[PDB]
């Protein structure tokens, strides 16, 4: 199983600027085509978790502006263009191409 | 088989002057015409194959041009060491045939 | 040895057409078609069409489109060319020259002596 | 493209109108040329990687000279033809002496020349790869000069691109027996090969229609291998030449009908024989009972008339007048009731008999119709499978309309007692005269 | 870089036999033909002949056919000039060269010879009485 | 032998030559690319050389004759054709031999 | 494997039995996905034996994508199917306006989906 | 369309010397097979032009030994060997690969 | 291993099984050469018998 | 495709490998008998299969 | 005809210690398929020859430990691990790939 880890594990923010959350993967999670498969997700407390970002550089359906990331080789990335209120929650990075699905351990966000 | 001659049979010439040796090969040769430089009991050097080409360890201010029947040799600064005998060589045809030679001399 | 052989001047006032010939001789015409190229005073040569004996393809220039036809005749192995809009670029001597069957680079071997058409008021 | 079908119960056969015809009615031979460099020796002895490399692709080179040097229902009434004919031809006149001298002397300063042969034939020679080129003055030079030891792998790689061509012909030339069909595109891509169909000197529609389909008259040409020596190879395509555009097309497809009476041994089964295709040409209708020999491309049928056969224009009526005393069809006749389908252009035709199960279904309501016993006709819009017994067609999904002309089928008009089911190739009158 | 070793002076009488000897290197040796080539005072360098170290195949001058032979050993990278009658006109220096190119040709002419890069420092070869 | 009663016109090219086989209204012709036409096959199997005819039309399809040097020999003779009644003759026959079908005819 | 065999002098014939049957009753439509990307032009002009590779390489990936853009003793009783019928009844099915859409767009996230096309 | 550039555009000349007249393309001449197509011209006064060189580095029929030329890459060359009183006229160059077939603006040649 | 018939040569399969020689009087004997019919290239038994009689 | 008019057949080791076809065998919503069957001679399926553009 | 050159020519060897016979060819004895073919033959006096390497580091049936030789390239050894008083005789080095099938000249071996 590939172990993905988390960067950081704690993540305070003040309202507007940008937020960095990067995931690093233990071995290569390029399929036979070539697709490179890294998910995010955010969870809100209370609620279930929703979908963020399904592949690299790709935004989902009815996912704001302020989402994106993008990275090749070996990381990726989860840049917040503005952190607002709203984005109180906690994040999540996936690959989809090894068994068992590993999922990371999560970074909390909260707005200073 | 081939004749070649070279122009001028002989030639005077200064220290650093630009010079020009031309020789005209009886049949078309095809730019497969080399340059070698043979001083009085030493071994003939080349200088230049394909008629323009520069072998490697041969100082950049030699330079060639020509093709078909007539080809020529160019050097911009001459000096006392460069002043010796050349000659042209056909390698178009068997058997392989020199010119006449041209003796470069300081006067 | 190939001959190209072109008709005697001619002299015409602007408006009318010119229709130029230029008769082969000492090889299968069939096999070759023939370009059309004109010489004004002062200026060099211009590549005004190519029309092939063999299978009746032809291509003209960009420049004289409008203006120009060709028309082979295989019975006596002539070319003829004809122009209209004449103006004042039309005083020049006119060449004829033989070139592939198809669509390929151009040989130009053998040229005729020309035709001298003049414009004027 | 407003194509059309009919089915008739009379016959249980269906007839498909509306196609664009083109018709090999001639061959047009070209001279494709490779302009070699036969190298007599490799004499280099490095064991460098660059130097066992290009000894490598020069070994190919000379073994690819060296293989080259050493080169040199109605179906049984067709005349067994040459195909390569023409080709053969051509390559016997440049075996001859002079005429290699010719072919280079007038390629010396064009791509493209009409040669005069010495058995009088004119011939577009047209040269497509010079390797001799490329050969002497691009290659020979670098690897001379650096006695053997090439400086940058780049040149190696594109004397691999340039030479595979020279090394893929060789193989199927080896493999093949000097012919090869169709033609690969190592012989002749795709481009060459609409230049060379334009420069043909016919009418603007056979330029325009085979520019279209150039995949099937690619798949209907054939290459011969001809002469190598004095630095040439010369081989000869043979390029398919259709007379005749835009003509009326209809294929005819047919189904056993057999009677279901009771007993098992009684029944009694007629088929038509001339299935296939119909395309005019002419005072009589080409006909191609050889399935293979046609193509039907985006409604364009393309077949080749030295495979067919010609016959007068009343064939078309051998669809509407069963009896008619102007044509004679032809039939196959039998006892053996088997169930089977037919799929047509847009339709299926289900002839169900005995006990086997048939039906008619799509996918997103299961079956909606149940084939009783006869000869029947199902549409191509509202059903995408059929099923007879336990095996499984599927219907043709073409856009177009299909009319279900009715009748009665003419199984009902012959005495089982009468029939006669020993017929391979038959016709109505003398089945007539048979039962007579 | 490359270097050509020959044989010494040699002084004969007319008539009899006489063979002259020029060593080279190992690396490239191979995979250069070696040529020799005779001068005469007052006259230009007259080919002789060529020869290759791989395989011994033998290319003569017209004039120098049948009038010597060469010969060559892989082994000890040598190549020798051997005549079979000395005469009075023969006295002269003669080189040895290495040729490179040539090694891969097809119908001839032209030839693919560019150079002769490394000479021999010349043996003086003299027929008096 | 095989026996029927289609009528088609057909060709096959042999070796050192082509026979054509022309009845009916069918249009049949010898031709090489230098002079046009220059044989108009008449009603029945003929045979064309392969040295003066380069190709052979028959109704609208187009054949054409092997170059293949070597000497033909057009060895004269009856078609057998002609030695049986049509009244008799067995058109349902795909391999045949000549005894069976005499015994057929008998 | 026990493979047994019978020969009849009745019939001078000969039953191989033993055997494991495979029956092709069905086909199974997949649609297998090439994502190529359109080259409009390839204007590269230098003359360098890499710039000549990557430009032939190039050129061959437009000369096929042009080429795929211009492709758009019992055996009498067998009956004549067409044995490419359902792979053309899909093509046709894709043909239509926006089924290009929906293959596309299932297949974002991942590698391999169910699309409903308009045939159903 | 591809023009061609002449160079020079007055060639003055002694009697036995050589000559040179290029000509340079602005865009490759190269075909498909690999042949670089570049063809040279001799017009004398009066009379029709003579096509000198169809191939480059490849004599024409009847051409005497002074007349060659031959250059790859970019430029193409006519070298004269020696200039002789019948060499009065003017050359022309000319590619055949690309439509329109152009020309070059056409070089005088005369003796001094 | 290898069989011939006339100058013909064919080659048994060296498949591993068990064959068994099931014998029997072959049943060409059951019709007479005056009344068969040698003309067909799909029969039956019974109408071949249809056929005799 | 140029060569065959838009449909191959056999389905070529190009336009679907071994692994490609072993894994689309096991998709298919059938039974498991029929999976292993396929996957134990993967290369008579292949031969057996079509491919249309 | 390749010439193969043994060194050396005597081989004085005292007992115990190793010994080396070096082999070089005069061209390449690669064949079609790669395989590089040089074998080593020991004869005892008064006796037959007997095959004692048949390919390049391939140890002969009932060939002892103390026999072994491996060279690419251009060269072939064949390297003695301990000389005893029964490795007396003479050894060969033999090509198979060209005809004819030249062997060495032979070095002889005794103790000294």
């Amino acid at each position: 199983d590939v172990v993905l880890t988390q960067s950081p594990l704690s993540l305070p923010v003040t309202l507007g600027q940008p937020a960095s959350i990067s995931c690093r993967s233990s071995q290569s999670l390029v399929l036979s085509d070539g697709n490179t498969y890294l998910s995010w997700f955010h969870q809100r407390p209370g609620h279930s978790p929703r979908r963020l970002i399904y592949r690299i550089s790709h935004r989902d359906s009815g996912v704001p502006d302020r989402f994106s990331g993008s990275e090749s080789g070996t990381d990726f990335t989860l840049k917040i263009s503005r952190v607002e209120a709203e984005d109180v929650g906690i994040y999540y990075c996936m690959q989809g191409t090894h068994w068992p699905r590993t999922f990371g351990q999560g970074t909390k966000v909260e707005i200073k | 088989d081939i004749q070649l001659t070279q122009s001028p049979s002989s030639l005077s010439a200064s220290v650093g002057d630009r010079v020009t040796l031309t020789c005209r090969a009886s049949q078309s040769i095809a730019t497969f015409l080399n340059w070698f430089q043979q001083r009085p009991g030493k071994a003939p050097k080349l200088l230049m194959f394909d008629a323009s080409k520069l072998q490697t360890g041969v100082p950049s201010r030699f330079s060639g041009s020509g093709s078909g029947t007539h080809f020529t040799l160019t050097i911009s600064t001459l000096q006392p060491e460069d002043f010796a005998t050349y000659y042209c060589q056909q390698s178009y045809d068997l058997p392989l045939t020199f010119g006449p030679g041209t003796k470069v001399e300081i006067k | 040895q190939v001959q190209l052989v072109q008709s005697g001047a001619e002299v015409k006032k602007p408006g009318a057409s010119v229709k130029l010939s230029c008769q082969a001789s000492g090889y299968t015409f069939n096999n070759y078609g023939v370009s059309w190229l004109r010489q004004a005073p002062g200026q060099g040569l211009e590549w005004m069409g190519w029309i092939s004996a063999y299978n009746g393809n032809k291509k003209y220039a960009p420049k004289f489109q409008g203006r120009l036809t060709l028309t082979t005749v295989t019975s006596t192995g002539t070319a003829y060319m004809e122009l209209r809009s004449l103006k004042s670029d039309d005083t020049a001597l006119y060449f004829c020259a033989r070139d592939p069957p198809a669509v390929a680079a151009a040989m130009f071997d053998f040229w005729g002596q020309g035709t001298q058409v003049t414009v004027s008021s | 493209q407003n194509i059309t079908e009919e089915f008739y119960q009379s016959t249980c056969s269906a007839v498909s109108k509306g196609y664009l015809s083109a018709l090999r009615t001639g061959w047009y031979t070209s001279v494709i040329t490779i302009e070699l460099s036969n190298i007599k020796e490799i004499k280099c002895n490095g064991t460098d990687a660059k130097v066992k490399l290009i000894k490598q692709e020069l070994d190919k080179y000379k073994n690819a000279v060296t293989e080259l040097q050493l080169l040199m229902f109605l179906g049984f009434l067709l005349g067994v033809g040459s195909a390569i004919a023409s080709g053969v031809a051509v390559s016997k006149v440049l075996h001859l002496e002079g005429e290699v001298n010719k072919i280079k002397s007038a390629l010396l300063s064009t791509n493209k020349a009409v040669v005069s042969l010495s058995n009088g034939v004119s011939v577009l020679t047209s040269k497509v790869l010079d390797l001799k080129n490329y050969i002497d003055k691009q290659l020979l030079p670098i690897v001379n000069k650096q006695s053997c030891s090439i400086p940058n792998i780049e040149t190696v790689i594109e004397f691999q691109q340039k030479n595979n061509r020279l090394l893929e012909i060789t193989r199927e030339f080896s493999v093949n027996a000097g012919v090869t069909t169709p033609v690969s595109t190592y012989m002749l891509t795709n481009s060459e090969l609409l230049s060379l169909i334009n420069d043909m000197p016919i009418t603007n529609d056979q330029k325009k229609l085979m520019s279209n389909n150039v995949q099937i008259v690619r798949q209907q040409s054939y290459s011969i291998m001809s002469i190598i020596k004095e630095e040439v190879l010369a081989y000869v395509v043979q390029l398919p030449l259709y007379g005749v555009i835009d003509t009326p097309c209809w294929k005819l497809h047919t189904s056993p009908l057999c009677t279901t009476n009771t007993k098992e041994g009684s029944n009694i089964c007629l088929t038509r024989t001339d299935r296939g295709w119909y395309c005019d040409n002419a005072g009589s209708v080409s006909f191609f009972p050889q399935a293979e020999t046609c193509k039907v491309q985006s409604n364009r049928v393309f077949c080749d008339t030295m495979n067919s056969l010609t016959l007068p224009s009343e064939v078309n009526l051998c669809n509407v007048d069963i009896f008619n005393p102007k044509y004679d069809c032809k039939i196959m006749t039998s006892k053996t009731d088997v169930s089977s389908s037919v799929i047509t252009s847009l339709g299926a035709i289900v002839s169900c008999y005995g006990k086997t199960k048939c039906t008619a279904s799509n996918k997103n309501r299961g079956i909606i119709k149940t084939f009783s016993n006869g000869c029947d006709y199902v549409s191509n819009k509202g059903v995408d499978t059929v099923s007879v017994g336990n095996t499984l067609y599927y219907v043709n999904k073409q856009e177009g309309k299909s009319l279900y002309v009715k009748g009665e089928p003419i199984i009902n008009f012959y005495d089982p007692l009468v029939f006669p089911s020993d017929e391979f190739d038959a016709s109505i009158s003398q089945v007539n005269e048979k039962i007579n | 870089e490359v270097q050509l070793v020959q044989s010494g002076a040699e002084v004969k009488k007319p008539g009899e036999s006489l063979k002259i000897s020029c060593k080279g290197s190992a690396d490239s040796f191979t995979n250069h033909w070696i040529g020799w080539v005779r001068q005469t005072p007052g006259k230009g360098l007259e080919w002789m002949g060529m020869i290759y170290p791989g395989d011994s195949d033998t290319r003569y001058s017209p004039s120098f056919q049948g009038q010597v032979t060469l010969s060559v050993d892989k082994s000890v990278t040598t190549v020798y000039l051997q005549w079979n009658s000395l005469k009075a006109s023969d006295t002269a220096i003669y080189y040895c060269a290495r040729q490179v190119g040539g090694v891969v040709v097809a119908e001839p002419p032209p030839y693919y010879y560019y150079g002769m890069d490394a000479w021999g420092q010349g043996t003086t070869v003299t027929v008096s009485s």
